[PDB]
């Protein structure tokens, strides 16, 4: 939808197909100039740039960072880890050592 | 973030257009009658409306 | 790649070097406007107007 | 070397006001403005290409400006951009121009004429620069981090960028025309002119040379310059020569590039512990956001743009 | 002077929901037009929404 | 505030100042501040440069 996030989409940021829905509208010129008048709603991406809102960095909960490329959290404190181990003999000492 | 492209007008005079659609994202086109264009050194386009 | 007419000659060596636009100024620029789409048209201009 | 401008010419548009509140066709008409760089480099672009002579070489003093279908130059000193205050010129080559400005809702671009009159064309553009990070500090202090942003370089290189370049229109022009008694004279001197002169049999075609219609007066010849040697320029303000039109390709300069800024860091604020909470005292100097949150299984929001000395409790 | 943008129109149950993208501070006003009007005027300066 | 100056005849320079609070808002209903290449025509008023 025209001034909102999204008004032009691309499929991929090398793709060729193109979709924008920005409401362009043209209107007769004025007596005895050559302008090419035209009138079109703002773009939706600055507009969401100024009023996106909050983030995940600064929201997430278990206070864990939230950081990108790749996008992931780190040391996000949650749950239990269960270990297995295989241990030889040479880590011991015999009993009458 | 987009960018309007407008290309100059073709104004034909003594004469008439027609608009031909064309593949373009969010394409326009209009034709308009009784123009009568200014320039620096005068006006062009002898016919007068 | 280039076009001229029905030349069909590679964009890197047009057939008007050297001076393409100071022998005739407004044949080079035709020809420039009939190659604004193909590929090679870069490797062109950068042939077209270049001469010492 | 290679030089593009030989083949391409300034031209004439048309601007709202020119310094004055008053339309009229002035030579260094303002096209669309570009900032799109992080740190607040504007790229002007004029009509009247700067940086080159009228004999098409390479110069550092003078730029190129049309006058009547007739290209002169002016020095390049007094070339002035300016806003609200007073902006700072960084780069110059071909339309375009790098400029650094301070905050104001419009911009203009003048330089003295030949017979020094200054002509000029102000634009209305809502100009608020804004550094990257956390904080809105006004110049760069001598201590602080290094944080990545992007901007405008001089380099001239190879930037894949495009102007659509297009052959110019036969310009009108009825100074030429001189009526003496029952004919006209046609002034000639490099422009081959064209003409209709709807009197008796057909008075049409091309020439370039003085004639006499001998029949009318100058009610119905007119003369427009049909110069075609030049590449000027794809705007708005200038009308096309034929229906599929004829396109053209040009480099811009000055394309974008990654480099690093410098910001200050915040004092640290004073704490005061509590029974399960902080009393928190802050002291900016400028504008800086501030924010925390509780890191539990349902966590508690803030963020604030702190302005003036507060008391936040925690 | 300059005219303004047309609002974005998004049709409901009996009620109109606009959005309003300012370039500078204009004015806009509304009224019902019955026999009780619902008088309001305002001056818009930012990007708003608003439901009449 | 605003000021006016003149250099004298030995090219000193005199000036004066007075409190003046200027804000002028042009007619119509938006708050522009530069006139544009398309729009409406509004009447005002000015002072013309005639001395009849
Ligand atoms: C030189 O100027 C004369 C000015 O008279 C141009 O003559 C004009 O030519 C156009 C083109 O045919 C005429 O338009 C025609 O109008 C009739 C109706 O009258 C219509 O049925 C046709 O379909 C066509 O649209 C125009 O009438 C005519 N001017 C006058 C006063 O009759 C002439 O074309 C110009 N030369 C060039 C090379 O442009
Ligand atoms: C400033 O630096 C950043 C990071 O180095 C630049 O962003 C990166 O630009 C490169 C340009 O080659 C991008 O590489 C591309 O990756 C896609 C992935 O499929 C590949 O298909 C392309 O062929 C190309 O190699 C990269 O994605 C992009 N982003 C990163 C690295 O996160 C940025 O362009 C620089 N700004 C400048 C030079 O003005």
């Amino acid at each position: 939808q025209p001034g909102r996030f999204g008004d032009i989409q691309s499929r991929t940021v090398e793709s060729n197909d193109l979709y924008a829905n920005t409401a362009l509208k043209l209107a007769r010129p004025s007596p005895g100039m050559v302008h090419v008048p035209y009138t079109q709603t703002p773009s939706g991406f600055k507009y969401w740039l100024k009023e996106k809102g909050t983030a995940l960095n600064t929201k997430a909960p278990f206070g864990c960072q939230i950081k990108t490329n790749p996008v992931r959290a780190m040391n996000c404190a949650v749950g239990n880890i269960p270990v297995s181990m295989n241990l030889p003999d040479s880590a011991f000492t015999r009993i009458v050592e | 973030e987009y960018k309007t492209v407008v290309p100059s007008p073709y104004v034909k005079c003594c004469g008439a257009s027609e608009c031909s659609t064309k593949e373009k994202p969010d394409y326009q086109c209009k034709v308009y009658t009784g123009v009568y264009p200014f320039m620096w050194g005068g006006a062009y386009c002898f016919c007068d409306s | 790649m280039c076009v001229l007419a029905n030349a069909t000659f590679p964009c890197f060596q047009p057939p008007c070097v050297p001076c393409c636009y100071e022998n005739n100024a407004e044949a080079t620029l035709r020809m420039l406007e009939d190659n604004v789409d193909r590929p090679g048209y870069y490797d062109l201009l950068q042939a077209a107007l270049t001469c010492r | 070397h290679f030089n593009v401008y030989k083949a391409t010419r300034p031209y004439i548009a048309y601007c709202a006001d020119c310094g004055a509140g008053h339309s009229c066709h002035s030579p260094v008409a303002i096209e669309a403005v570009r900032s799109e760089a992080t740190d607040g480099m504007l790229k002007i672009q004029f009509s009247a290409q700067i940086g080159i002579d009228k004999s098409d070489n390479h110069d550092y003093t003078k730029i190129r400006y049309a006058d009547g279908h007739a290209i002169e130059n002016a020095v390049r000193s007094s070339l002035k951009v300016a806003t609200s205050g007073d902006c700072f010129v960084h780069g110059t080559m071909g339309h375009f121009i790098l400029a650094k400005c301070p905050p104001g809702e419009f911009l203009q671009v003048s330089i003295q004429d030949t017979r020094n009159a200054v002509r000029a064309c102000r634009i209305q553009y809502h100009h608020d620069p804004q550094p990257v990070g956390r904080e809105k500090f006004t110049i760069r202090p001598h201590y602080g981090k290094e944080i990545p942003c992007t901007t405008y370089q001089q380099t001239t290189a190879k930037t894949v960028e495009e102007i659509d370049m297009h052959m110019p229109p036969d310009t009108p022009d009825r100074t030429l025309l001189s009526q003496q008694s029952g004919n006209v004279k046609i002034t000639v001197g490099g422009k081959k002119v064209k003409y209709n002169c709807t009197c008796g049999t057909g008075n049409v075609g091309t020439t370039n040379s003085d004639m006499t219609i001998n029949t009318c007066l100058i009610e119905q010849c007119h003369v427009s310059v049909t110069d075609h040697k030049k590449w000027q320029f794809n705007s708005p303000f200038v009308p096309r020569a034929d229906e599929p039109a004829r396109k053209g390709k040009v480099h811009i300069p000055f394309p974008l590039d990654n480099i690093t800024c410098r910001v200050p860091m915040a004092r640290e604020p004073t704490v005061i512990h509590g029974k399960r909470e902080v009393t928190l005292h802050l002291h900016p100097d400028h504008p800086t956001l501030f924010s925390y949150r509780t890191l539990g299984e349902d966590p508690q929001y803030h963020e604030e743009w702190v302005t003036a000395a507060v008391e936040r409790t925690i």
